[PDB]
């Protein structure tokens, strides 16, 4: 969740590898936006009785609520598609299992997650922790030895018009925003935030809970920002300014780490293998959070209750189908399945407004929210974000079609 | 860095083989690949061609039966030869444009051909 999701990796790394440091601003303005939007959901969770799905359902009739539920469920399926592609690529790099077979393997990683469960949570998550830290150390090493120009990075943080001019920078930009502001984290946070310690009617107990939840929500989002910048700089350092126009996917990073001159041959192979294991670990951890979010969305909109293993199997089954169809059409082209990997996050950008608007409506309401209320500052910046985001989505959809 | 071929050998008409074209050391990318062959007493004939974007083309004598492909995880160009005929017998060569690192210029490489014999 955040810096572990493969969508952030592919969008940031391809943004840097294809358009230099330009999209850095899109990483910042989105990472800030999330910090605000999450902070609203937190309040919506703690101030009002229950989470976002129940509120949106409460303000809508059953048909339109079913439509919203279709949009949200499709977003969850999109993230699942992202980590399905991630795990498939990892199994192709480590064990040589083709993508069409690995995608089929990703249906039973629940079983495999039980097998890991038998080995204890703390130990395996510590192994994955040292793995992620080691891989990040490799990336910091690559950026450090690339001799980057700091003034060009800080120049990259400055916005440019070209971000909306051509379809490429705008496409990767929508992918970055959709990957950093995941719509399912709003429904998830708006309910998991209500498990803290406070009396439902005593109010500074609540404001204390929102103080904490907001502080944490900004901490991990800060880390996700830093990691996203480190990855965009990684792809920009390895594949930008190249005569062959390497798009900068997971395979390009794999062979770039494996053929790095100073990094050696066997050592570089160790680095690349660790990166692949970190990609599989990236594809294994998002599933539980996706399952809880799907429970909140389904029980909130449709008021239907099914077990978490069942909806996990259903969401995974629906997620593998477009991956398999993509692999059959393009004959297992890795660059194409990575293009699908980006398109999933772009679809998250498409699905963002349907979750942002009811959040604004419920948060601005005086009766529902009471003392905790959207300061008109929040209403201004938030309505600005909804307007400009929906405008960018409609603009891209109309331009491409 | 040398281009190494494998997967050839002896097979009966109707069977299948799979040629493997790899490199001696770790490579970043094989941008373009061509599978040539030479039958006894005939000229060197271009059989398969795969490009950077993944598109491929085959000779009319081999189209529909042969399939060149790129394994990107291992940087290995494969030639899947199905429904083999006795005239497919010959020495198969692999020509490939290897890119040692990311920013190195793409270089041309050939390789010692492998023997393919379709008997009876």
């Amino acid at each position: 969740v955040g810096y572990m999701d493969p969508g952030n990796w592919i969008t940031s790394m391809q943004g840097g590898a294809q358009y230099g440091y330009t999209l850095l601003f899109v990483i910042l303005i989105s990472s800030l936006a999330a910090m605000l939007l999450q902070s609203m959901t937190v309040r919506l969770g703690i101030a009002t009785g229950k989470d976002l799905a129940q509120m949106t359902r409460h303000f809508l009739s059953k048909p339109v609520a079913i439509i919203f539920w279709i949009i949200a469920e499709l977003a969850i399926i999109a993230t699942d598609i992202a980590e399905v592609i991630g795990s498939a690529i990892a199994l192709d790099l480590i064990f040589g299992i083709p993508l069409i077979v690995g995608a089929l393997i990703t249906v039973f990683d629940v079983f495999l997650l039980l097998f890991i469960m038998r080995f204890g949570f703390r130990k395996i998550e510590a192994i994955v922790g040292t793995l992620i830290f080691t891989v990040l150390a490799i990336f910091v090493f690559e950026v450090f030895i690339s001799s980057p120009q700091l003034t060009d990075i800080l120049n990259g943080f400055v916005p440019h018009k070209e971000i909306v001019t051509n379809q490429g920078i705008l496409y990767i930009a929508l992918g970055i925003i959709g990957a950093t502001i995941m719509p399912h984290n709003l429904y998830l946070h708006s309910s998991i935030v209500q498990s803290r310690k406070y009396d439902r009617h005593d109010n500074e107990e609540k404001a204390q809970a929102i103080k904490y939840a907001t502080i944490d929500s900004n901490l991990q989002l800060s880390i996700a920002f830093v990691v996203n910048c480190l990855l965009l700089t990684l792809g920009a350092a390895l594949f930008f300014g190249t005569k062959t126009n390497d798009l900068g996917g997971f395979y390009d990073l794999y062979h770039a780490l494996k053929t790095e001159p100073v990094l050696g041959a066997t050592l570089g192979g160790v680095m690349s293998t660790l990166f692949a294991v970190a990609l599989l670990a990236s594809g294994q951890n998002s599933t539980i959070t996706g399952t809880l979010a799907g429970q909140i969305v389904m029980e909130g909109f449709l008021r239907l209750s099914i077990p978490n293993w069942l909806r996990r199997l259903i969401t995974r089954s629906l997620a593998v189908i477009p991956v398999i169809i993509c692999l059959i059409i393009f004959k297992g082209n890795s660059e194409k399945i990575e293009q699908l990997l980006v398109f999933s996050q772009v679809f998250l950008s498409i699905a963002l407004p349907f979750s942002l608007i009811p959040l604004q409506l419920a948060t601005s309401n005086k009766k529902l929210m009471g003392p905790f209320i959207n300061k008109t500052w929040v209403n201004i910046i938030s309505w600005t974000l909804i307007v400009i985001l929906s405008g960018l989505n409609v603009y891209l959809i109309i331009q491409t079609f | 860095v040398q281009l190494q071929e494998s997967g050839g050998g002896l097979v009966q008409a109707g069977g299948s083989l799979r040629l493997s074209c790899a490199a001696s050391r770790s490579i970043f990318s094989i941008d373009t690949a061509n599978w040539y062959r030479q039958p006894p007493g005939m000229q060197r004939e271009l059989v398969a061609t795969i490009t950077r974007d993944g598109n491929a083309n085959y000779a009319d004598s081999v189209k529909g039966r042969f399939t060149i492909s790129r394994d990107r995880a291992r940087n290995t160009v494969y030639l899947q030869m199905n429904s083999l005929k006795p005239e497919d017998t010959g020495v198969y060569y692999c020509n490939a444009a290897i890119r040692t690192t990311v920013r190195t210029s793409a270089q041309e490489y050939w390789g010692q051909g492998t023997q393919v014999t379709v008997s009876s």
